[PDB]
């Protein structure tokens, strides 16, 4: 991880319920994409954040109207770990709040991506940042993902990161983006701990859902 | 309740949701970080729920 820099990931959202519990991505003025296991009541979306603990004057805090978990989310296998959030009011898109394009195709192994979040910064230990953290990590091959996690990887998941360890997404990062060449290819989802050797992070494969997201946004 | 003695389980998912668990050693309900999935039973949404079910 590193400090992204103020308002440098403009599509990054914090999900707040009295405190930061998850991340998300702005896909348009009124819709956020996040993880299904981030579903809570009383979600407030905070846009334009950097330091989630102080008010820096670029924020928009907007409550959620609707929160739509994928009809086939399996709580147990974590398959279809995707949820949409409709904002009560449309956001004002500016330079510090902008949305992320949805992919036309799926990204191949070895694509380097940006993963961002306010989650834990210690592999083992505890340290929650004030500011946004970023991490450049490659998409891993299906073959290696399935061998890292035998019998747990569905066609809707991918692995990303480093087999060596020390560089990963951690608790607090869920629902947050994995953006590869400007396109939203993943959502931070799960892993066996974090930044452990031979256990990369596991991400929801957003390219499989593009039709669902569009039609759902359209009819809600 | 036997599950009330069990250690807090964050699990594999990466959310940062504050929940409660019974801490036998301290004789009270304490907060921990729950990752958002595969919860075990020593995991409550309020102290009051925790105390009602576990407080012994
Ligand atoms: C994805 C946001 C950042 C990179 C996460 N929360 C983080 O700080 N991870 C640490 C690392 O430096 O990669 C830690 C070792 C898991
Ligand atoms: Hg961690």
């Amino acid at each position: 991880g590193y400090t992204c820099g103020a308002n440098t990931v403009p599509y990054q959202v914090s999900l707040n319920s009295g405190y930061h519990f998850c991340g998300g991505s702005l896909i348009n003025s009124q819709w956020v994409v996040s993880a299904a296991h981030c579903y809570k009541s009383g979600i407030q979306v905070r846009l334009g954040e950097d330091n989630i603990n102080v008010v820096e004057g670029n924020e928009q805090f907007i409550s959620a109207s609707k929160s739509i978990v994928h009809p086939s989310y399996n709580s147990n296998t974590l398959n279809n770990d995707i949820m949409l959030i409709k904002l009560k009011s449309a956001a004002s898109l500016n330079s510090r709040v902008a949305s992320i394009s949805l992919p036309t195709s799926c990204a191949s192994a070895g694509t380097q991506c940006l993963i961002s979040g306010w989650g834990n910064t210690k592999s083992s230990g505890t340290s929650y940042p004030d500011v946004l953290k970023c991490l450049k990590a490659p998409i891993l091959s299906d073959s290696s993902c399935k061998s890292a996690y035998p019998g747990q990887i569905t066609s809707n998941m991918f692995c990303a990161g480093y087999l060596e360890g020390g560089k990963d997404s951690c608790q607090g990062d869920s629902g947050g983006p994995v953006v590869c060449s400007g396109k939203l290819q993943g959502i931070v989802s799960w892993g066996s701990g974090c930044a452990q050797k031979n256990k990369p992070g596991v991400y929801t494969k957003v390219c499989n859902y593009v039709s669902w997201i569009k039609q759902t946004i359209a009819s809600n | 309740p036997d599950f009330c003695l069990e250690p807090p389980y964050t699990g594999p998912c990466k959310a940062r949701i504050i929940r409660y668990f019974y801490n036998a050693k301290a004789g009270l309900c304490q907060t921990f970080v729950y990752g958002g999935c595969r919860a075990k039973r020593n995991n409550f949404k309020s102290a009051e729920d925790c105390m009602r079910t576990c407080g012994g």
